[PDB]
RNA sequence: GACAAUGGUAGGAGAGCGUUCUAAGGGCGUUGAAGCAUGAUCGUAAGGACAUGUGGAGCGCUUAGAAGUGAGAAUGCCGGUG
RNA sequence: UAACUUGGGAGUCAGAACAUGGGUGAUAAGGUCCGUGUUCGAAAGGGAAACAGCCCAGACCACCAGCUAAGGUCCCAAAAU
RNA sequence: ACCGAUAGUGAACCAGUACCGUGAGGGAAAGGUGAAAAGCACCCCGGAAGGGGAGUGAAAUAGAACCUGAAACCGUGUGCUUACAAGUAGUCAGAGCCCGUUAAUGGGUGAUGGCGUGCCUUUUGUAGAAUGAACCGGCGAGUUACGAUUUGAUGCAAGGUU
């Protein structure tokens, strides 16, 4: 069985065992999260619906709190001699689903 | 072992050399002998000469046979070149490039 | 007429694709042991026996 | 204290350089417009 | 004192020709295409980051209209019964499961007929 | 992040037959495209084919509805100052109907390099009979 | 911590990176300086490091000062090479 | 939520199409000259096949999240055979 | 708080000289082995040039076409890919095959799908068949003196200062 969680603005399909990488959260490496907005639970014997299962809070670990790599954001317009050069990198945690 | 030979400012074309030392790169080395002897082309008998002294530095320079040893690497790099000039029509003049180049021969038997 | 516009060096080295020259077509000669030219006679030491 | 000097602050400002880059807007044309009397080396007009 | 301008100019110019390689003959090798080249790309990167948002909810909407129809269903129906019921999965979630759970999909299709 | 791909390992590919008899050429043809570029497959992934073969039996019974058996003429140019052909649909029908089909169906199918592998799968007949028995058809019905 | 704002030419305002030289302080270098080649590194940008090869003796850091201060385009000058 | 006064610093004085009130022309012109509004100029994104100026709408950066505007839902091509 | 061999004299070199002009007159370009010539005895291929050794040397890709040695350009070998395809040559998604780093959501190649008519100048408006550039490297454009005015700083203050 799998289920589906909310974090960050997005749905994420979750087994245990598995390594997601999830936008930025407050809590600190080595830690454990807990996730609320569980919408679908199940695969194997038993379905559920939504908008939340109420209850089935997945059991996450805190695995590392770090960024991606950097992008180079450029652009420019022809013959107007305007450009524009920033960099990017976008932070995120990683967490591994313990058990849902 | 490979043993090798150069020829430094030949005073040929390298793109006219290139052309001949395609065809003995690969072969047998008593094959590329009679392949250039036996070849109209001009820079046959300076390929020649280099890959008989390279053929002969194997026998004494590294003890070894030279009925075994194969064209390893043939290869032409360019020169300096020599800058002359044509006097045209009305006045003008063309300028004349005369090109050298670098014969590098290495022979190796196998080994 | 001019070039309108320069060569790469890959519709160069296309175009030298054909250019080259071919083995001298040589048979061995069955007296002076050497290499030959089918045809011709033997230019090491030797003759035709044709 | 000869190696820690500090003007008083307020006191220094950079000077503006002109016909080096697009970033500054200084860059093409240095401030001075597109074509005209007053875009040229040399001058403008007598004052009045 | 006269600055003679030396080692400042390479190192701004090899920055250059080393971000664009793999790119086409002289597109990699000189510095005044390759910059027009690295301009171009960076403009287009922009451009793409933005688009691929949508063509990947084209793929979710054309995969769940195709898993739809095997249940005699459209996609807008079968969004419309979805959106009533007040299940709020994501159409990237909704393909995911029409893929790797029939029996889940079956499940969704049965609510989203009941709620009309 | 976590959309499935579908890779050439992965396609299972099946036979259908359809029956050209008594339908209208634009709205058979519509439908056997959907089915040629895998439209119809859940796991469908743009880059790569997953779509099916089809083979379209009494092709001689398409119909067209109104006075389309005149009018409806197909122009084709061959590129020599002058020469531009054509032939009525009717004439088409009655002489080579498995390329009125064929050119039909064709013509709603991307023209890229994988729009024509994908629309080298149609095997157009004109008569109820067709030689690839040994791939196992099944038989389609259009909607 | 809450609320808003952030397209832009000509041009106006602000804050900055880097180059050669000088003063004062604090350092590195034949156990290998600068330069130069490669790399899968860091910074919001200009740009800053580190490792390896080479090379063969000089060179950075901090705070201030002064400018022959940063170039893809002028049928630009000179040299080289297609 | 602006406005005005005093001072330092500029650029601008070749404009364009569309809708509407007019002159001129032949109730011709992608014509020309004026009043009025928009956009382009200096504006990317979606639509109009393509397409400065027309319709919708003003990009701080990232996301393999959602709702809509003009316009659309047989296939090319997302959504009603 | 002058230049450092495209700079500084036109000239760091046997330059106002090669040269070029009937003449008056115009005018370049050319630096660097090593601490010491110790500047390769001798053997081998070649007619010689040129190598390959072996020796001098701390170093010979330091061998007089001598410090370093870069870019355009010219080659040799190879890892992935390419002979039914319409290409501002990239970007976004993505199998397969080959590797293994400044260790991090790794590097190389790219079957296939979507989007996509270079840069500068000048214009109401240019992808434009309007202009400029063959490519690479070096050089190259708002500055100094003396006055005026406004702003920031600092010292004194009915006084301020040569």
């Amino acid at each position: 069985m799998f289920a589906i969680i909310e974090t960050g603005g997005k749905q994420i399909k979750v087994e245990e065992g598995q390594e997601i990488f999830v936008e930025k959260l407050d809590v600190n490496e080595g830690d454990t999260f807990t996730f609320d907005k569980v919408l679908f639970v199940g695969g194997d014997s038993v379905k559920v619906g939504a908008p939340t299962v109420e209850g089935a809070t997945v059991t996450a670990t805190v695995n590392k709190q770090g960024r991606g790599k950097k992008i180079t954001v450029f652009t420019y317009k022809r013959r107007k001699n305007s450009k524009r050069k920033k960099g990017h990198r976008q932070p995120y945690t990683k967490l591994t689903i313990d058990k849902i | 072992m490979e043993a090798k030979a150069v020829a430094r400012t030949i005073r040929i074309a390298p793109r006219k050399v290139r052309l001949v030392l395609d065809l003995i790169r690969g072969k047998n080395a008593a094959e590329a002998i009679a392949i250039l002897k036996l070849t109209n082309k001009a820079s046959s008998p300076v390929i020649e000469k280099v890959l008989m002294s390279a053929l002969a530095n194997a026998e004494h320079n590294y003890d070894m046979n030279t009925d075994e040893l194969v064209v390893k690497e043939a290869y032409a790099n360019e020169g300096p070149t020599l800058k002359r000039f044509r006097p045209r029509a009305q006045g003008r003049a063309s300028a004349i490039n005369k090109r050298t180049s670098h014969i590098t021969i290495v022979v190796s038997d196998a080994k | 007429a001019v070039p309108k516009r320069r060569t790469s060096k890959t519709r160069k080295n296309k175009r030298r694709t054909h250019f080259k020259i071919s083995v001298p077509g040589m048979t061995e000669c069955p007296n002076c042991g050497e290499y030959k030219l089918s045809h011709r006679v033997c230019k090491n030491c030797g003759s035709y026996n044709g | 204290k000869l190696h820690e000097l500090k003007p008083a602050e307020g006191s220094r400002k950079e000077r503006n350089r002109v016909g080096r880059g697009v970033a500054t807007g200084n860059g093409k044309t240095s401030g001075r417009g597109h074509k005209g009397q007053k875009a040229r080396s040399g001058g403008g007009v007598r004052p009045g | 004192p006269r600055v003679k301008g030396g080692t400042v100019t390479r190192a701004r110019r090899k920055k250059t020709i080393k971000l664009a390689k793999g790119y086409f003959g002289s597109k990699h090798t000189l510095y005044k295409v390759a910059k027009q080249q690295v301009m171009k790309s960076g403009q287009y990167a922009f451009r793409d980051r933005r688009q691929r948002k949508r063509d990947f909810r084209k793929l979710w909407i054309t995969r769940i209209n195709a898993a739809a129809r095997q249940h005699e269903m459209s996609y807008s129906r079968l969004m419309n019964g979805l959106k009533k019921a007040g299940i709020d999965i994501n159409r990237k979630m909704l393909s995911e499961i029409a893929i790797s759970d029939e029996k889940a999909f079956a499940q969704l299709v049965t609510k989203a007929k009941d709620a009309l | 992040r976590q959309t499935f791909m579908a890779n050439e390992s992965n396609i299972e590919r099946k036979w259908y037959v359809i029956d050209a008899e008594g339908q209208t050429l634009g709205r058979l043809s519509s439908e056997v495209a959907s089915i040629l570029r895998g439209k119809n497959k859940v796991t469908y992934t743009p880059h790569v084919d997953t779509g099916d073969y089809v083979i379209v039996i009494n092709a001689s019974k398409i119909e067209f509805t109104g006075n389309k058996e005149t009018d409806k003429v197909y122009y084709r140019h061959s590129n020599h100052p002058g020469g531009i052909k054509s032939i009525t649909a009717g004439e088409l029908r009655r002489t080579n109907p498995e390329r009125l089909i064929e050119n039909s169906i064709k013509g709603m199918l991307p023209s890229t390099r994988l729009g024509e592998k994908q629309g080298k799968k149609l095997f157009v007949y004109g008569g109820a009979e067709h030689p690839h028995a040994a791939q196992q058809p099944e038989n389609y019905e259009l909607r």
